[PDB]
């Protein structure tokens, strides 16, 4: 049901001195994790990260874990490379990162494809939206550009997003439907806290509540105000699901006339909430 | 599914 | 190279009762790079057994984690989170407000 994403957070970090780089990757599909490979494991392989993939058989995370393991040795020769393109001491700790995979919509139409690569925090060359040229960050990433088109490896990563990245987000939506297609309505209500003679704050919570995606309103007699108005970063509760909270100073014995807004997939029509005495 | 990379840096 | 401090919330699970069962949440985001030392603190001494999810980041390339814990909250426990990173000169404490 609607967009869907499938994507993957690889992260590479050197250690010279103190042996080899330290490499992970972590998928999802949309906000839920699916799988890890992490190269500090006592046994390092390829796992699920959501009971439902347990699924999926013995060659699948076999084939994933060795394809996973060209990808540390990729991401140690690419990081000396890079030390040297910037000019950079050898013992310096640096950070190579990828992210890719694709957004398709509910027509399953690739929304957008991705292969992007960041050094040190920064962007460092991506695969441009067009999945044919490719965008470097610096000149340092134009040596690297220059490879890849070279090579032509645009096309391989092109029928890969077109193809593969989104033929397997269909497959594995289907493995864990139950969890990944739900919707869990947040849980909402309003607290109600003092502080001075001329103010208490007003809290509107949003919990337990998937996917992440949230937006909570104040009013205040039925006209909107967002502008003064705290409100946290959606953070998880670590059960697959989402809180948010949005909080309002308003003045001591107003606290009446004000109505938090809840806006989620899960609801049927928005909520409006009103702390009661 | 992991798609590896191809050329390096 | 660019570095991102950490963004720190500490908040429970379920909204806390005290003597009832819950989980201790410190969810640090928006910081680059991934080093970092977290630590749930039950008046101030670390607590045994936290644990975190798989090393993770954002469009901006910023990381995330989430440390947790079981814990049970109480009237008069003070429960913290102490994280360090390179862009820090001391550790920040965020001590658990169980109305945020």
């Amino acid at each position: 049901m609607g967009p869907h994403s499938l994507r993957y957070f690889v992260t590479a970090v050197s250690r010279p001195g103190l042996g080899e780089p330290r490499f992970i990757a972590v998928g999802y599909v949309d906000d839920t994790q699916f799988v890890r490979f992490d190269s500090d494991a006592d046994n390092p392989r390829f796992e699920p990260r959501a009971p439902w993939m347990e699924q999926e058989g013995p060659e699948y995370w076999e084939e994933q874990t060795q394809r996973a393991k060209s990808d540390e040795q990729w991401f140690r020769v690419s990081l000396r490379t890079a030390q040297r393109y910037y000019n950079q001491s050898k013992g310096g700790s640096h950070t190579f990162q990828r992210m890719f995979g694709c957004d398709v919509g509910s027509d399953w139409r690739l929304l957008r494809g991705y292969h992007q690569f960041a050094y040190d925090g920064r962007d460092y060359i991506a695969l441009n939206e067009d999945l044919k040229t490719w965008t470097a960050a610096d000149t340092a990433a134009l040596i690297t550009r220059r490879k890849w088109e070279q090579a032509g490896d645009a096309e391989y990563y092109r029928a890969y997003l077109e193809g593969e990245c989104v033929e397997w987000l269909r497959r594995y939506l289907e493995l864990g439907n139950e969890t990944l297609l739900r919707t869990d309505s947040p849980k909402a209500h309003v607290t109600y806290h003092p502080r001075s003679q001329v103010d208490v704050t007003l809290r509107c919570w949003a919990l337990g509540f998937y996917p992440a995606d949230i937006t909570l309103t104040w009013q205040l007699n039925g006209e909107d105000l967002t502008q003064d108005m705290e409100l946290v970063e959606t953070r998880p509760a670590g059960d697959g699901t989402f809180q948010k909270w949005a909080a309002v100073v308003v003045p001591l014995g107003k606290e009446q006339n004000y109505t938090c807004h809840v806006h989620h997939k899960g609801l049927p029509e928005p909520l409006t909430l009103r702390w009661k005495p | 599914l992991y798609l590896v990379c191809g050329e390096r840096g | 190279m660019i570095q991102r401090t950490p963004k720190i919330q500490v908040y429970s699970r379920h909204p806390a009762e005290n003597g009832k069962s819950n989980f201790l949440n410190c969810y640090v985001s928006g910081f680059h790079p991934s080093d970092i030392e977290v630590d749930l603190l039950k008046n101030g001494e670390r607590i045994e057994k936290v644990e975190h999810s798989d090393l993770s980041f954002s469009k901006d390339w910023s990381f995330y984690l989430l440390y947790y814990t079981e814990f049970t909250p109480t009237e008069k426990d003070e429960y913290a989170c102490r994280v360090n990173h390179v862009t820090l000169s001391q550790p920040k404490i965020v001590k658990w407000d169980r109305d945020m």
